[PDB]
């Protein structure tokens, strides 16, 4: 257990780094099987190019190329790729798209395709769940052309985030195998100081990954009696996509699971609660929330309520007047007590001592002599009724040493 | 020791009181 130390006390802890795409399900805009149809499979020796042609069946197992193939387990001598339609050239754009449903520190992209790379081809992040996509990397032979960006544009202080083109990774030549791989931090000026640079803690941040495959070769010849053949030769097909990362819980989780809703979630600590560990957990709300950092932990402490109160609230008068050290205020405060900490008793109640202040019991009701007392409300201690002149006992019910009753039940003792 | 006797009090004024 990194999230505290050798004695009980609390520490900053980080997840581990990992290809968060393992095993998860990606959303594809392509897959063939569906009805089925046939795909060639080209290969080159020399002067000729050779074909072998095969039927893409999604309702076979044997014969399917699924999304789940993606993120497999992958074997070097036993590939799975997943397989796009065949020729969906231009403008069609094909997709991968990696919802992790929780914000991670993205620090590299992976594909290994089957197919020859894509000539045009981007990856994107989103920040907000599905709602925006922003550029992390295009790979084109025509970046203006296409992408609007200019060629192998120099990455600069100036604009640290600048979704790069480059012509980089973009050959039809491995003709399988072929390995595209961005890198987020590649080529950023602050990267030696990530840690200090708010820029870049932005920059690998993102909840979703997508890939969109823009245009696709073809060959300098495509025979004329092999339209439909060549034409079943294009298609794009990857047989591994890796994100590497770590979850972004703030110091308060070594460790991301799945959940309740099977959603990823940090498996949270510190007295932590959501997601993220951005927030403090129910009766937990002493002192406001922190990330925790080098220093110190910020693990958000319990409230104390005496055992009166089911809920508690922050409030930040309260926690300011004392030195900082406790700012909880208990709700709806049960069993005849009230305050902050439920920790004396309500007005016209008194503490039963000896009965602990914890107690279910620990305020008897005050009742006071109802014409020997001029109030209601006792002593919250001792429960002394406010007696009336020449009046004295607990419940004012009895004159005093010098006092004998009168006829008047205003002023009842009298000298 | 004597307590506060209740009978003992006229109440034809403050005829609301009366316990
Ligand atoms: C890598 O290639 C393998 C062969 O080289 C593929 O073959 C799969 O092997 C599985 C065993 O791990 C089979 O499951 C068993 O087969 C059937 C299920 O339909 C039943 O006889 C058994 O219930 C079942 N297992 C047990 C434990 O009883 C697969 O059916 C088989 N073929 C598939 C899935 O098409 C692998 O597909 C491939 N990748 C892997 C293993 O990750
Ligand atoms: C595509 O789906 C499967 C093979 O992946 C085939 O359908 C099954 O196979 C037999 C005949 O081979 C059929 O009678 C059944 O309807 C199917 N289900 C079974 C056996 O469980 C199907 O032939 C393939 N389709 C084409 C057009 O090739
Ligand atoms: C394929 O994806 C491209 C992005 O590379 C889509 O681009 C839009 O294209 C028009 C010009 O045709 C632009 O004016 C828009 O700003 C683009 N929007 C987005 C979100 O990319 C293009 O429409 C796509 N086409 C198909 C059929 O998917
Ligand atoms: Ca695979």
């Amino acid at each position: 257990d990194p999230c505290s130390d050798e004695n009980g006390h609390p520490r900053r802890c980080i997840p581990d780094f990992v290809n968060a795409a393992f095993g998860k399900d990606v959303r594809v805009s392509s897959t063939c099987g569906r009805p089925p149809a046939r795909y060639c499979v080209v290969s080159e020796r020399g002067e000729e190019r050779l074909r072998s042609c095969h039927l893409c069946n999604a309702s076979d197992p044997k014969k399917a190329h699924p999304p789940a193939f993606l993120t497999d387990l992958n074997n070097p001598h036993n590939l799975t790729c997943w397989q796009s339609e065949n020729y969906l050239q231009f403008p069609h754009n094909v997709t991968l798209t990696l919802s992790l449903g929780k914000k991670f520190e993205v620090t590299y992209v992976s594909l290994q395709f089957c197919s020859p790379r894509p000539e045009s081809m981007a990856i994107y992040k989103s920040m907000d769940y599905g709602r925006t996509w922003v550029p992390f990397q295009f790979y084109s032979t025509q970046c203006r052309k296409m992408y609007n960006r200019p060629h192998r544009a120099p990455i600069t202080k100036q604009n640290e985030q600048e979704a790069v083109c480059t012509d980089s990774h973009t050959d039809m030549r491995p003709l399988s195998g072929g390995l595209i791989a961005f890198s987020t931090l590649d080529g950023r000026p602050s990267a030696h100081d990530f840690d200090n640079s708010p820029v870049l803690q932005d920059w690998v941040t993102a909840t979703d990954i997508r890939v969109a495959f823009s245009r696709l070769h073809t060959f300098g010849d495509e025979n004329e009696d092999d339209s439909e053949l060549a034409r079943d030769s294009y298609f794009y097909a990857v047989s591994d996509l890796q994100v590497g990362g770590r979850c972004k819980c703030n110091g308060h989780a070594a460790r991301c699971v799945r959940d309740r809703d099977d959603s990823l979630v940090c498996d949270c600590r510190h007295n932590t609660a959501g997601p993220e560990c951005d927030r403090c957990k129910p009766f937990h709300y002493d002192r406001p929330w922190q990330r925790a950092t080098a220093r110190e932990a910020n693990e958000c402490v319990a409230c104390n309520c005496n055992l009166h109160a089911r809920r508690c609230r922050f409030n930040m008068e309260l926690y300011k007047l004392s030195g900082r050290k406790s700012g909880g205020v208990c709700l709806n405060c049960r069993h005849n007590t009230a305050g902050r900490h439920c920790h004396y008793c309500k007005e016209g109640y008194y503490r039963d001592m000896g009965k602990p202040i914890t107690h279910r019991k620990a305020c008897k009701a005050c009742d006071c002599h109802p014409v020997g007392a001029a109030g209601k409300t006792c002593n919250q201690t001792t429960g002394q009724c406010p007696c009336k002149d020449g009046v004295t006992g607990i419940t004012c019910n009895r004159c005093a040493k010098g006092y004998q009753q009168s006829r008047s039940p205003i002023a009842p003792c009298i000298k | 020791m004597p307590t506060l006797d209740m009978a003992l009090f006229d109440w034809t004024d403050y005829e609301d009181l009366k316990p």
